[PDB]
């Protein structure tokens, strides 16, 4: 069922995952459509910042070997120190906003391993499987 | 065991400021602006709650400075009135004897430089005594000439407030609470979101708020700090209070070619119903609404206190009286006729005397000034009073309140409190039972 | 200070200056360095 932009924002993370694309589209949006003038360089600046805003994180997903995004798995195990809750305590009983409230503390820390571990090791390995 | 799983398109956001841009339909300053959608979208968000804070909402700051920028840009390509700064030879104007009008204008004459830079021309024009001042018939001076230069507003451009919509760029969301209750800040049980804001007219006024939005339920009292009388109070009405203001002067525009090339619009002759401009207010309506306001006040000060209303502390006319624009003309009205009452412990119509100025200073800004051209013919208009800008004045019962203003960011804030801007963060991660194979 | 070690270097110049009252002018004065000004053609 089509809910609308951010229509699942007020639901559990499990439920919300159903309709990530409805949001995804408008993360970059597009369209929009005497010189200078007020707004003359503001629509300019804003529309630029939108593009940068998008790609800055998209590239990270490019690095984190997935690309086929919205959702993908890794080979990095979850450290229990990063909010030790059960799946039903998390996915079936918590919104994404509530999630960030806690996990945001380890953002860069988790990014470390995502930015690396697998990306490093998945490769070489393959290069070696190509030996024969 | 659980693993790190990567998610994208996550419905989360952080409070953040970015560069907003306008939209409005397809006069004032708006043309270079993206047309609005024929179907503005929205969506109520169920289970979503969070805090608002109108007192730190930087949307106001941007809007304020943007409007200022627009103002200047609309004047640069217009005619400068630099050579008007000359000694004026002025005399009283014999209005219908004896003297009810008090003159208020002088039949000034002066040697003016014309298109023929060389031979000058003795001309005349009617000026308000609020615009000119005696030097040292008698000699007079345009008041602006002691502070800065003055520019004539183009006769083609208008000042009619036009509904403007604000939009955020992709990655940013416009959040809008629909909660009829709001203290000025805190959590809202009922939050929605929109593509863009509703049309807001850039109405400049002091003391009284005009042509704004209406409140639901009861009268709304909002203040950064009610107990702190160094702050002020925003009052939003529930029902439009009609005010009808008139300038009964079918006057002409003896335009004078003080070139070269560029033309000046002087004041011709004043004929017709020589009465002072004034405003008409429905008295019973005012009394009724004021009472509703006092009810609120009772609710934040006690069920055994006394409420008195009075005029300002005086001083700068711009703050002392109610200033507003109608059709290009600038009015200054004595709101003592409104703000003069009291309430205990637990037609009819009102006439408000007004004055007309032609030299004005916007947004408390010094260093420049703008000359309003006289508008030909009788000028009369009507608007909706939709709120008050009040200030809080042996402190155990009787309290006195009075009208203020000055800082016009207050006006924008009186509307934008319904909105806030947040930055979406699409990228998130979470623990999920999944080990990824090659 | 007599006699003359400073060599002057500045002149006590005066002139009919246009003021805010574009019309009646005002005789004023100002000290200028002789590196800034040059004789035309007191002088
Ligand atoms: C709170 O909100 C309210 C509601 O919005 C505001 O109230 C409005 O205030 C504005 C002024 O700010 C008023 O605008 C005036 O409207 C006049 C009426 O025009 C209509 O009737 C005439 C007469 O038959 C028709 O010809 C018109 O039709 C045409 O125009 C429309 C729109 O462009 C077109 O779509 C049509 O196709 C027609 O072409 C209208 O139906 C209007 O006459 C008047 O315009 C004159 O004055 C302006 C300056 O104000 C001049 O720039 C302009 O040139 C006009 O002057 C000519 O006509 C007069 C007539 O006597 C002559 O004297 C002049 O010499 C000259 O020839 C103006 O646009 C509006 O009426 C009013 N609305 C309401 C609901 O009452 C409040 O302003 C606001 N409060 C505050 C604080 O601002
Ligand atoms: C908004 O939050 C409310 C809770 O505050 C969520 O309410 C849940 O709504 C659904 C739909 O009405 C209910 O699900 C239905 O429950 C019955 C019985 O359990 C089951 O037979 C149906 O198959 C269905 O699941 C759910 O019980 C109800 N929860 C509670 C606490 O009453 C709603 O889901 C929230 N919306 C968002 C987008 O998260
Ligand atoms: C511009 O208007 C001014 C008045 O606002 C006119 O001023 C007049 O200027 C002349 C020349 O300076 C004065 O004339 C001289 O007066 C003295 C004494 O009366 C007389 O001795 C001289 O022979 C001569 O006439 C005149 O008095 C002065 N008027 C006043 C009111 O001070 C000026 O003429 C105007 N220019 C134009 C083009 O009309
Ligand atoms: C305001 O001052 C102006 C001058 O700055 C006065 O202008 C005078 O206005 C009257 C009426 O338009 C003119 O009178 C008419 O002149 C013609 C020709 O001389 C004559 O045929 C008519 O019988 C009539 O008198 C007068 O000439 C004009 N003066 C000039 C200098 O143009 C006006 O009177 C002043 N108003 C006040 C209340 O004093
Ligand atoms: C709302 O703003 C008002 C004023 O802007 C704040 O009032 C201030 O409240 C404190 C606590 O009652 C007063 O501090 C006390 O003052 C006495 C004398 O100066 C001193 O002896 C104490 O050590 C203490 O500092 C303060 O004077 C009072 N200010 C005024 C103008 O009366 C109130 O705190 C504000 N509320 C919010 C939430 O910030
Ligand atoms: C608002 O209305 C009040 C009256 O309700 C006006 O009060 C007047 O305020 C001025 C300034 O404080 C007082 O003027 C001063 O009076 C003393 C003595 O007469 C004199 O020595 C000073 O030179 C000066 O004029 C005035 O007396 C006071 N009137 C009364 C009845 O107390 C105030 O002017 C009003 N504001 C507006 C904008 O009209
Ligand atoms: C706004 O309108 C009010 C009337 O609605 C005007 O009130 C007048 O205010 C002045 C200053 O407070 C009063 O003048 C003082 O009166 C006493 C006694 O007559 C005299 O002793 C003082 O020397 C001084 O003139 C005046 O009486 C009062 N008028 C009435 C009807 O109470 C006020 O002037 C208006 N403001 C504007 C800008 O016109
Ligand atoms: C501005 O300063 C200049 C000097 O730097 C003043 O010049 C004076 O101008 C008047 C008018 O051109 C001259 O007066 C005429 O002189 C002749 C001969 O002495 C006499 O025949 C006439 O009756 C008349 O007085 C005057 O000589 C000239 N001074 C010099 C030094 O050349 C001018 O007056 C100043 N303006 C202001 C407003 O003070
Ligand atoms: C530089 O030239 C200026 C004029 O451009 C000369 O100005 C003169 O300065 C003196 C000292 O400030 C003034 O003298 C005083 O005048 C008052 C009133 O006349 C008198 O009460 C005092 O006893 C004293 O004399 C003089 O008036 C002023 N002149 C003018 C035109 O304002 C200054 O003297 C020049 N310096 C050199 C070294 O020549
Ligand atoms: C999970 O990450 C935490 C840090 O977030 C690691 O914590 C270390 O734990 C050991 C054992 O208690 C201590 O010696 C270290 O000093 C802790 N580090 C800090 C920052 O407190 C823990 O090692 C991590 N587990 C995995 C498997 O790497
Ligand atoms: C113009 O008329 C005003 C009155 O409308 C006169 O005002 C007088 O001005 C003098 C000087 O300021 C005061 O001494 C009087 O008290 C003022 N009268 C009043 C009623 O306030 C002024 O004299 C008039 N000018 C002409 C040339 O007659
Ligand atoms: C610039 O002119 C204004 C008047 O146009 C002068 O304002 C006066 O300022 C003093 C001091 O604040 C007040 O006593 C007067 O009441 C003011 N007059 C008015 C009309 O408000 C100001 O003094 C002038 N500046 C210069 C340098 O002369
Ligand atoms: C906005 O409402 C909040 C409550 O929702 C008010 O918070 C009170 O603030 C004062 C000052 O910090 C504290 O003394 C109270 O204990 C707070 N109340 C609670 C519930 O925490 C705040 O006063 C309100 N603002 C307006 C203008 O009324
Ligand atoms: C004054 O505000 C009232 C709202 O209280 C406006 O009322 C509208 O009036 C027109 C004409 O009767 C109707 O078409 C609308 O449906 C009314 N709105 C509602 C809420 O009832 C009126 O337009 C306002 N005037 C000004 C100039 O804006
Ligand atoms: C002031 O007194 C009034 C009654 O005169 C009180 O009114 C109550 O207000 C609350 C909030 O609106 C309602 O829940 C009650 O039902 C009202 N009572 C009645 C009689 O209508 C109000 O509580 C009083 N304020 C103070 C501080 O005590
Ligand atoms: C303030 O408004 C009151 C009315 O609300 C005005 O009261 C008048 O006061 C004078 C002096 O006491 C009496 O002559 C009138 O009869 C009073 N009117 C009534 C309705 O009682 C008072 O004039 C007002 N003040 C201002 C400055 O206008
Ligand atoms: C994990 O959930 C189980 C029930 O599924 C519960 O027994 C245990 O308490 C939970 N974890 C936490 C930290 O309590
Ligand atoms: C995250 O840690 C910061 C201090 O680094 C702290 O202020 C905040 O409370 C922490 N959040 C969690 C959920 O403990
Ligand atoms: C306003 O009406 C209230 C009663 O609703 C009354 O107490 C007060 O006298 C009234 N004011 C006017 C001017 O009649």
């Amino acid at each position: 069922v089509f809910l609308g932009f951010l229509g699942a924002a007020g639901s559990t993370m499990g439920a919300a995952s159903m309709t990530l694309t409805v949001q995804a589209r408008n993360l970059l949006s597009g369209i929009v459509q005497l010189k200078l003038t007020v707004w003359g360089i503001k629509q300019l600046q804003a529309r630029v910042l939108a593009v940068e805003r998008y790609l800055r994180d998209q590239q990270l997903l490019g690095i984190w070997g997935c690309s086929g995004k919205l959702i993908c798995c890794t080979n990095v195990p979850w450290n229990s120190s990063w909010s030790n809750r059960n799946l039903s305590e998390i996915w079936d009983n918590m919104t994404w906003l509530q999630w960030d409230k806690e996990i945001s503390n380890y953002t860069q820390i988790i990014y470390g391993l995502l930015e690396e571990s697998q990306n490093q090791q998945e490769k070489n390995e393959q290069d070696l499987l190509a030996l024969d | 065991n659980l693993w790190v799983t990567v998610y994208y398109g996550v419905p989360v956001w952080k409070d953040a400021e970015t560069t907003l841009f306008c939209a409005s339909d397809a006069v004032w300053a708006t043309h270079a602006c993206v047309p609005t959608d024929p179907n503005p979208q929205e969506i109520h968000l169920e289970n979503v709650t969070e805090e608002f804070n109108m007192w730190k909402n930087n949307m106001v700051e941007q809007m304020h400075t943007d409007i200022i920028s627009l103002w200047d840009q609309s004047l640069k390509p217009c005619v400068k009135l630099t050579p008007l700064c000359v000694t004026l030879q002025c005399t009283n104007v014999t209005n219908n004897i004896t003297d009810d009008m008090r003159g208020e204008l002088k039949n000034c004459s002066f040697n003016m430089t014309t298109e023929l830079r060389d031979k000058k021309q003795k001309v005349y024009s009617l000026f308000y005594r609020l615009d000119v001042v005696q030097i040292n018939n008698k000699e007079y001076r345009l008041i602006n000439c002691n502070t800065s230069a003055i520019t004539q507003a183009c006769p083609k451009v208008s000042f009619e407030p036009i509904p403007i919509h604000y939009c955020a760029p992709a990655g940013f969301a416009i959040l809008k609470c629909k909660d009829k209750k709001f203290n000025g800040t805190g959590p809202c049980p009922s939050v929605s979101t929109v593509q863009c804001t509703h049309g807001i007219k850039p109405v400049v006024s002091t003391q009284l708020l005009l042509n704004g939005s209406l409140a639901e339920e009861e009268v709304m009292i909002r203040s950064e700090n009610i107990t702190n009388n160094a702050k002020n109070i925003l009052v939003q009405f529930n029902t439009p209070v009609q005010i009808n203001c008139t300038r009964p002067n079918n006057n002409t525009r003896k335009s004078i070619r003080i070139g070269p090339g560029q033309a000046f619009y002087a004041t011709g002759d004043i004929i017709g119903d020589i009465r002072q401009a004034h405003c008409n207010v429905s008295k019973a309506t005012w009394n009724e609404t004021l009472g509703k306001v006092v009810k609120q006040l009772r609710k934040h000060f006690g069920n055994n206190t006394i409420i008195r209303f009075a005029n300002s502390s005086g001083g700068d006319l711009e703050v002392t009286t109610h200033s507003f624009n109608c059709g290009g003309e600038f009015f200054y009205c004595n709101t003592s006729g409104l703000f003069n009452s009291t309430w205990i412990s637990n037609n009819d119509s009102i006439t408000l005397p007004c004055r007309i100025k032609q030299i004005i200073n916007m947004w408390q800004r010094i260093g420049q000034a703008m000359y309003a051209p006289p508008i030909q013919g009788v000028i009369r208009c009507v608007s909706n009073i939709t709120g008050l800008i009040l200030t809080r004045d042996t402190n155990s019962t009787t309290e006195t309140f009075r009208p203020g203003g000055g800082d016009m960011r207050d006006n924008w804030r009186s509307e934008l409190y319904k909105y806030k801007v947040v930055k979406i963060e699409p990228l998130g991660v979470a623990p999920t039972r999944c080990k990824r194979r090659v």
